[PDB]
């Protein structure tokens, strides 16, 4: 069961997500990616019910790309986050609700870096850091303890590693590997996977 | 079920059924215990001797647990009962406290079992 | 499904002073949308030093207080002294727990003097969880009463205010105000407020009118 | 009733 | 009783100066069927105490049997002590509570009326052991229809005479005949005073149906 | 509720009690359950008050328009048919037990039952409502072929008085109506005017 | 219960020539706090604010869709909307969802844009409006809030006394509710200015 | 509720919040959740309040009888087992109790987790209650057997504090105890409001 | 809620209490339950508050349309039809229980209307959780052709009965008197319940509440 | 089932239909629901066949032993009391609607109803069973104070014939019994002997 | 959730069990032992419902020890297995059933080594190898593939390691460490824990 | 609901 | 079951 | 939902 985490520093956002696709008692994939590139400076990390997660994420993705094509410039992270919310919330009492939980991370030339939390009910909240899944229960207090708003990215990767180690130690699920990415002025960078 | 008071007081404060049980002990084979510095030894008399006896089956020294054993003198049938009751109890102590019994603990248990049989109806 | 419970309402309150205890309750007994009676207090005298307030299911209120009365006489007969406030509280905890799997649907607050002559309040859940408190509301309107007491008696969320001792007069003005405010909003709380004041001189009784609607 |  | 069978509706009671009056119709309903149209739902307990019962009539008959045998038992001693109305009320609370606590209630709601040592007694007990006293009582639909009238009078004038209390009870019994679909216009009135317990009946109220021509 | 209608030579008699209940509270003690659908066609209503009122208003509309179109008085069988159609079609959404009775120049005095479910059947006399259970025997023993109008009124008031005595769900006043070529005659039997039968005291 | 899922509390309170509206700052999902600066009180005009406690998703949707309707109204009419007229607008919006409602119970606080007369009200979740001359409350600790308001509120309070009263009613009310708090924010609305404060408050 | 305990070189630390609730209503902020079984044994309370208080008070009764009968301190293992065997009879009847039995005996520092489901386990560290997941996070990242005493007090206190921050059902004050070889001591009671002032990214 | 109506010699008297509840808590102490339908027709509302508000408003509005077109004073039967047909359509899901009263060219008329769409035309009616209390007063004391003040006494007595015996009802008594010559909307008619006075004062002085952040935003 | 009993001066008349059903199959068309408890005390049985048979057998035993002990004929009120005690005590486990009727030298002809739930009440006449719903009106209109025995028999056969006509759960033959000082007289009305009332075909 | 495994060779039985005690989403202990010494040449491995597992195992344990004390010699593995079954089966339709699953491993001077499988219903079966828990679903086919009756103990420890590796790879739970013991003519031996 |  |  |  799926883990997402985001940490926002002064001029970047660091994100990570587990790489397991599970079904019943087995892991079916150990190199799963739960991150979707919306634009050059926006990632959407999506977990939840099978079918709903990809169908939702990819629909947002294609619409954000379509906006770039119609207008010649990209949606801001905040505008993409509110676009995502509008859709989720509009669908909530419909025949086709989506049971998904998300983080949206991004960098905007003018507002700087941003992290957004959204649950399946479509409550949207901006946050300095956040996490989804059962693993969040073990790791949010670790983030509260060590995070500061000035945290550098070297140290954010270290803080992230403490959280992922806590999951190795204490969480009952076998989540052995994680995707790590970071967003800043120069776009989306892939960092090395964190593995055990 | 038989409720007769068997052990009762006699006029000068005696409990005759206990005294008579003591007389059964005195007719039993002799048993001796010595507490050494770092050893403890129990020795006991004959039983019968008798060439046709199977020595193994009539021993009057008996393990209660790994760290406690006992010898007795008196009615051997009565002893067997007491011994089994102690053996059961050693295992209940281990169950509820996760230590072996102290020797005092199990002595104290055997003693109160004996005392009960001097103050209970039908026995 | 016969149900063995029914909610009959009632709000209770106790305050501990330096040399006094107050136990207060409204006098309305309800059932559904009806009033059974306007004159059914929820305070019960236990000793010269101890009063108990009870609300919830009235059937249990009656039964429990009669059990407590019997247990106090039994105690006095075995031990040749009246039960202390603290001993009553400790005993009541065990009585409530004896029915852990079919509870007394009762909310209890004990108010009395302790062995040094000082105010003592003990508050209970239906299965006997308890502790000592400076002040406590219970029953129907407790969520209305408690916060104001936290503020005004506990001095909470207030800066630059001297934490003086609680006078009887001020304790008394508070008790009347919180019940009058509860009477505005809780439909179960009304008719009359009954106040018992426990001191070394004994137990006296004030009563004030509440809204009848 | 109450929980801790 | 888990499921009541033949049942009775409201019982009314009101204190007056020197006594207590109670009223109850004479009907045992079987669901909506008015099955047994001449049953008493009032019991003389002893000289100072009377009892009226709503709810399951077979459970009331059991209580009558038990309580009747208790007063005999006591009379046998000829010792100068009698169960006061208050004591009977207490006993009844305990018995109801006790039966409730075994998940096997006696399916009744009751009004005890009495007069002893110059004081009027009126008390209520239900199937859960809820019990209290009050100047007027009304079980069942009477709680909704009769009690508002009773308490409005008693506020303007707490101390009623015997004939005032009687006229007020007749008025209430009329209203109940008009608005309770399980009521019946054949009732008893029972009065306790210094002189003991009288049960009068069968009684009927006058009714007005003028409004049938005011379909307005 | 108890409702009843009886055919005689030249007309009909209809009757109802006047009780409307919610649970066992009486919301109306003087209800008028005999509703006019046309000049000489009435329905007696039992079951849901909301349902039977709505259905009766709708049939009244349907029949009134029909009658203006044809420029003739409506047939009683046509009123019954319109009730039947609506009560059958909406049987899963309605709780309505109806008696339609009246007079027309073609077939004279007629009584039709449209019970729950929405069948329709013509009858010499009909009874319906909760209280009708308590009078099947009585009406089976008392009904005579060839009763006069006054006899039908007496028979009806008796039967309803008996039902009202026993059914908690019936009561109040007895409302009667007689319908013939000459018109509609309505009346109320109340209080001491309601036929009396002793409670069988020992 | 749906309304206890995110928790939260708002109240509003009337003074002489001024109003106050206040809200807790917690955004949580059952036991878990997610965030401690979540917006529940939204401007609807320079002297007119709506506070929404309830399910967080609908707190946001109602605020946003109300804004849609309000902006159109003001462009189309000559003018800034009156407090009473905003209430009717909200009422109408919520009652459209009569048979599947938004899970929020708004409170409105403002001054009339011409008279500057104080206005407060609240609405239930299907749009029954409720105007008062003292105070309104809404959220998981409504009984707590009623207790504080009925005991502290007095008529004709000035901006400084109104601030203290609404702050004390909020802080003490939410300190008896597990799922409300993590901060309190207060807006005081006057003719000539808006004063916005966050309070020193328990963070447990 | 959040409670925790851990063994280290210098004994066993025991800490708890002080909140009690009836649903979302905060019933108390002043509950003592660490119970003094005897001068060298503590018990902790999470779950139903009446259930914990009653059964741990009954544990205390039983440990004292034991001591009077056997002329010696009951062991941490035996005490925790008395509690396990008492509650086992009541499985599936709705008792809600999650407790830690903390002491120092002939086997050294002792710590058992015991609950109404039937679990009884020994271990180095535990956290129990609605807030336990939040406390495990910080406790686990700061724990070591060779913690200095004051560092261990800081860790316990911070772990509970952080649990009170995230978990709606924990709060009030942090109460901290230390079981040493010659008995337990009460180290501190700090209100969470005063601790927030102090801490500390 | 307790609502009630009476036909007297020259008109209608409607009555209502003023309490509104959310569960077993009072949300509003002075809520208005007697609604304008037309200048000669009013309607008391009980049940789901939003439903009674929106149902009476809609019908009033459609009657204004109707009377604007006809140039005539609206009839009580028309209000009754419109309400009952709507309520019936909604199958009881609109929880509106109404006492409809007015005076038209055919005289005074009073109806009760239920959520499922049944109506009863009667000389006295009651609705709401306090309706049996109010009805007991009417059965005890109603006479036909009462004078205005008798009818007003009786209706206020009936509402009082609800107020004091029903936990659902409370606060003030409102009346509306409608005749051929007059409309008296008497809000409040009686205030039988008052809050007790505050014995102690909690005037917390400036600085008592600690503040973390402040922003002043001036306006025009 | 329909059952009925009527008091006259000197005795009682009892009647029942003869139908036993499971669902809507008729397991017995000629059931005898009027069972003798003593020489001059009968019960009429409705409800569960197993229950009313077992209860009636038990009361018969209780009363027979009582009667030998006292060496006197039993009171009808005593038979009714024994039925009441068992039907009330076991009300949650029994489905039984009973009429007890007979004659004794002390109180003469008596009819007692013990309906489900186990109350007991004495009556001039009693009716019970599913079919009794359809004859309340009829018996309310027909019953006269002072009826002779033959009148009580006619009244009873009429009422049962009417119920049997309408109640699917009643039917078959009518069984009657008259009990007086002189003894017990039993009979069956079957076929054309059962009172007839026209189905109301259309003019 | 708990894993037990047993492999019987010609003159020994090799057993292993996971070392996790889990509660909700967390591991509460990582050095848990699920093995109970009944006698010098008998281990009972027990998993199942909390409370029931220890209460059951320890009751059997004390009774097997009591038999040694009453008689001066031990129960055979087969006799202990049937004793254990009798109790479980007798309690099955009682007020006090035990929801436990077991292996019993042992060595008897005369019958050689033995492995016994028992489920909570108290079906008892002898087997050359066996496993309990969800992990058994991933590992039993590995045992069927490579096991032979002549398997040496060096190779049985290797076969065991393949099974435990398969759980690391494929099982959704975090079971990082295992107790390993072996029983032969000279009693019960502790082998090193197998860890990851 | 309301019936006749 | 089987009734009368 | 508020009620009257
Ligand atoms: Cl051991
Ligand atoms: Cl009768
Ligand atoms: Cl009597
Ligand atoms: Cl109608
Ligand atoms: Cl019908
Ligand atoms: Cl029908
Ligand atoms: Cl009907
Ligand atoms: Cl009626
Ligand atoms: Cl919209
Ligand atoms: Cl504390
Ligand atoms: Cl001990
Ligand atoms: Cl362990
Ligand atoms: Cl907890
Ligand atoms: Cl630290
Ligand atoms: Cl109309
Ligand atoms: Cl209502
Ligand atoms: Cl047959
Ligand atoms: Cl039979
Ligand atoms: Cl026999
Ligand atoms: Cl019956
Ligand atoms: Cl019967
Ligand atoms: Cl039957
Ligand atoms: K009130
Ligand atoms: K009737
Ligand atoms: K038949
Ligand atoms: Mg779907
Ligand atoms: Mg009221
Ligand atoms: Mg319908
Ligand atoms: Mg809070
Ligand atoms: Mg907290
Ligand atoms: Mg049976
Ligand atoms: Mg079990």
């Amino acid at each position: 069961m799926e883990y997402l985490i985001g940490i926002q520093g002064p001029d970047y956002v660091l994100v990570a997500s587990d790489r397991v696709a599970a079904s019943n008692i087995v892991q079916m994939k150990d190199d799963h990616d739960k991150m979707f590139k919306m634009s050059e400076k926006i990632l959407l990390l999506c977990v939840g019910e099978a079918g709903d997660t990809v169908q939702f994420a990819e629909y947002i993705q294609k619409n954000v790309q379509l906006y770039k094509m119609r207008n010649g410039y990209e949606l801001s992270p905040t505008a993409a986050a509110n676009f995502t919310r509008r859709n989720l919330a509009d669908c909530l009492r419909s025949r086709t609700p989506y049971h998904v939980n998300l983080l949206l991370a991004g960098y905007d030339e003018h507002e700087g870096p941003a992290l957004y939390y959204m649950d399946y009910l479509a409550a949207l909240a901006k946050a300095p850091f956040a996490a989804h899944g059962y693993g969040a229960f073990l790791t949010l207090s670790i983030l509260d303890r060590y995070y500061t708003p000035t945290i550098s990215r070297e140290r954010a990767v270290e803080l992230l590693r403490k959280c992922l180690e806590e999951l190795q130690k204490r969480f009952i699920l076998n989540l052995p590997t994680f995707s790590v990415r970071i967003i800043d002025k120069n776009g989306i960078h892939d960092l090395d996977n964190i593995s055990f | 079920s038989y409720d007769r008071a068997i052990t009762v007081f006699s006029p000068d404060g005696h409990l005759f059924q206990v005294e008579y049980a003591q007389e059964a002990v005195k007719k039993g084979s002799t048993a001796v215990g010595v507490r050494g510095r770092d050893i403890v030894v129990l020795g006991v008399e004959k039983k019968s001797v008798a060439k046709l006896q199977d020595e193994r089956t009539v021993r009057k020294i008996c393990a209660l647990d790994d760290n406690v054993c006992m010898a007795f003198a008196g009615l051997t049938a009565d002893a067997r009962i007491v011994i089994n009751r102690a053996r059961v109890e050693c295992q209940s102590h281990r169950l509820t406290v996760e230590d072996p019994v102290t020797v005092e603990y199990i002595t104290r248990y055997i003693a109160s079992l004996k005392q009960r049989y001097t103050q209970s109806n039908g026995r | 499904r016969f149900s063995p419970y029914v909610f009959n309402g009632g709000t209770i309150l106790a305050i501990a002073g330096e040399d006094f205890a107050i136990v207060a309750s409204d006098t309305r007994l309800s059932e559904g949308f009806s009033i059974h009676t306007r004159d059914s207090p929820k305070c019960y005298k236990l000793t010269d030093k101890t009063v108990i307030g009870c609300s919830g299911f009235h059937g249990d209120c009656l039964t429990l207080t009669k059990i407590i009365e019997a247990r106090l006489k039994m105690y006095k007969h075995s031990n040749n002294k009246a039960m202390t406030t603290g001993a009553i509280a400790a005993m009541l905890s065990t009585i409530l727990y004896s029915r852990r799997f079919f509870p007394y649907y009762v909310y209890n607050i004990i108010g009395g003097l302790d062995e040094e002559g000082k105010g003592a309040v003990y508050s209970f859940d239906p299965v006997g969880s308890y502790q000592r408190d400076s002040f406590k509301a219970g029953g129907s309107a407790s969520a209305m009463l408690q916060p104001l007491l936290d503020n005004q008696v506990g001095f909470k969320n207030m800066q630059n205010v001297e934490h003086v001792p609680l006078s009887l007069d001020r304790a008394m003005r508070l008790v009347k105000d919180v019940f009058i405010s509860a009477a505005e909003r809780d439909v179960y709380t009304g008719d009359a407020l009954r106040i018992c004041i426990v001191t070394k001189e004994g137990i006296r009784e004030e009563t004030v009118s509440l809204r009848k609607d | 009733i109450i929980t801790x | 009783t888990q499921n009541p069978m033949v049942t009775g509706t409201s019982v009314l009671g009101v204190k007056f100066e020197g006594g207590v009056v109670i009223a109850a119709d004479m009907l045992g309903s079987y669901g909506s069927l008015a099955r047994f149209r001449n049953i008493s739902r009032i019991m003389r307990v002893n000289n100072s105490t009377m009892l009226g019962a709503s709810g399951d009539y077979a459970d009331f008959q059991y209580l009558k049997q038990v309580l009747g045998q208790m007063v005999i038992d006591e009379e046998l001693l000829g010792d100068g002590h009698s169960y006061s109305p208050r004591a009977i009320h207490s006993w009844l609370t305990r018995a109801m509570y006790s039966r409730r606590s075994k998940m096997n209630p006696l399916w009744n709601t009751m009004v005890i009326g009495g007069y002893a040592d110059g004081e009027s007694f009126l008390g209520y007990v239900d199937m859960l052991g809820v019990a209290y006293e009050a100047p007027s009582l009304a079980t069942g639909y009477g709680a909704y229809l009769a009690q508002p009238l009773l308490r409005e009078v008693l506020e303007k004038q707490p101390v009623l005479s015997q004939t005032e209390a009687r006229d007020l009870v007749e008025r209430c019994m009329r209203v109940l005949y008009y608005r309770d679909a399980r009521s019946y216009n054949r009732f008893q009135i029972a009065t306790v005073t210094e002189k003991g317990v009288e049960i009068e009946g069968p009684l009927s109220t006058e009714t007005n149906w003028d409004i049938a021509h005011m379909i307005s | 509720t108890t409702i009843m209608a009886v055919q005689f030579d030249g007309g009909v008699v209809l009757g109802a009690d006047s009780r409307t209940t919610t649970g066992s509270y009486i919301a109306n003690r003087v209800t008028d359950k005999l509703t006019p659908i046309h000049d000489r066609i009435f329905c007696c209503r039992s079951g849901s008050a909301a349902d039977t009122q709505a259905v009766a208003d709708a049939v009244t509309y349907q029949l009134g328009f029909h009658s203006i179109e044809l420029n003739e008085p409506p047939l009683v069988h046509t009123a019954a048919s319109l009730f039947k159609e609506m009560c059958y079609r909406y049987r899963e959404d309605l709780m309505a037990g109806i008696i339609i009775a009246g007079w027309d120049p073609q077939e004279g005095g007629q009584v039709y039952s449209v019970p729950m479910g929405g069948m329709m059947v013509r009858q010499s006399f009909a009874i319906g409502g909760s209280g009708s259970s308590y009078i099947y025997g009585y009406v089976d023993a008392t009904y005579r072929e060839g009763m006069t109008k006054e006899e039908c009124l007496q028979f009806t008031a008796n039967a309803l008085a008996l039902a009202m005595e026993r059914d908690g769900s019936s009561g109040g006043v007895i409302r009667l109506a007689a319908i013939a070529e000459s018109g509609v005659e309505r009346q109320v039997l109340l209080g001491d005017q309601i036929p009396k039968f002793a409670v069988a005291t020992l | 219960s749906i309304m206890s899922y995110n928790g939260g509390a708002v109240m509003a309170m009337k003074g002489k020539n001024c109003v106050a509206i206040a809200a807790d700052r917690r955004f949580g999902i059952q036991a878990q706090m997610v965030t401690t600066d979540f917006q529940k009180i939204f401007p609807m005009g320079d002297r007119l604010y709506i506070g929404l406690a309830g399910l967080a998703t609908d707190v946001q949707t109602v605020a946003q869709r109300l804004k849609f309707r309000l902006n159109l109204y003001e462009l189309k009419e000559g003018r800034q909307i009156k407090p009473y007229t905003l209430m009717s607008m909200v009422a109408n919006l919520l009652y459209e969802k009569r048979f599947g409602p938004y899970y929020t119970e708004p409170v409105i606080a403002g001054l009339d844009p011409k008279t500057f007369k104080p206005f407060i009200c609240s609405l239930d979740l299907i749009g029954c409006p409720m105007v008062t001359d003292d105070f309104v409350v809404s959220g998981t600790c409504a009984e707590q809030m009623y207790g504080m308001c009925e005991s502290l509120w007095e008529p004709n309070m000035d901006p400084d006394h109104l601030f203290e009263t609404i702050s004390q009613a909020m802080l003490n009310a939410v300190d008896r509710d597990a799922v409300s708090g993590m901060g309190v924010i207060v807006h005081i609305i006057e003719k000539d200015k808006i004063t916005t404060r966050t309070l020193k408050a328990r963070m447990d | 509720t959040t409670t925790l305990a851990f063994k280290f070189r210098h004994g066993v630390i025991v800490a708890a919040d002080s909140r009690a609730t009836a649903g979302a209503y905060i019933a108390s902020q002043t509950v003592k959740k660490v119970i003094e079984i005897n001068p060298y044994l503590l018990g902790t309370m999470a779950g139903g309040a009446a259930d914990c208080s009653f059964w741990e008070r009954l544990l205390a009764r039983q440990c004292r009888i034991y001591e009077l009968r056997n002329k010696e301190r009951i062991s941490v293992a035996a005490a925790s087992k008395l509690l396990a065997n008492m509650v086992y009879q009541y499985k599936g009847m709705g008792l809600s109790m999650g407790t830690m039995i903390c002491g120092w005996d002939k086997r050294g520092p002792g710590l058992y987790y015991v609950d109404s489901e039937g679990n009884r386990i020994s271990g180095a560290t535990f956290s129990v209650g609605s807030g336990s997941v939040y406390a495990y996070g910080v406790m686990d990242r700061g724990y070591s057997y060779d913690l200095e005493v004051e560092q261990a007090y800081d860790l316990a206190r911070r772990a509970i504090y952080q649990a009170t921050y995230r978990d709606a059902y924990s709060g009030g004050a942090v109460n901290l105890y230390h079981v040493r070889e010659d008995g337990w001591i009460r180290v501190s009671s700090d209100n969470v409001a005063d601790l927030h002032e102090k801490y500390s990214g | 809620t307790t609502i009630a109506g009476v036909v007297y010699k020259d008109g209608i008297v409607l009555g209502a209490d003023t309490r509104a509840t959310e569960g077993m808590v009072v949300a509003d102490k002075n809520c208005s339950k007697i609604h304008f339908i037309s200048p000669n027709i009013y309607c008391c509302g009980a049940g789901t508050a939003a439903d009674t508000d929106m149902t009476t408003q809609l019908i009033s509005s459609n009657l204004e349309l109707h009377s604007l077109s006809t140039g005539r004073l609206p009839r009580v039967v028309t209000a009754n039809r419109m309400l009952k047909q709507m309520l019936f359509r909604y199958q009881g899901y609109i929880g509106a229980a109404l006492v409809l009263g007015g005076v038209d060219v055919t005289g005074p008329h009073l109806y009760s209307i239920y959520p499922h769409g049944s109506t009863d035309k009667l000389p006295y009616v009651t609705m709401g959780s306090g309706s049996l209390a109010a009805m007991a007063v009417f059965e005890d004391k109603f006479r036909p052709d009462m004078e205005e003040e008798e009818a007003k006494n009786l209706v206020s007595e009936a509402i009082a009965a609800g107020i004091f015996n029903d936990l659902g009802s409370g606060s003030n008594i409102d009346l509306c008197v409608i005749s051929k010559n007059k409309l008296d909307f008497l809000r409040p008619y009686t205030v039988p319940n008052k809050k007790g006075t505050r014995l102690g004062r909690y005037r917390c002085e400036k600085g008592t509440t600690a503040v973390l952040t402040e922003k002043i935003t001036p306006l025009e």
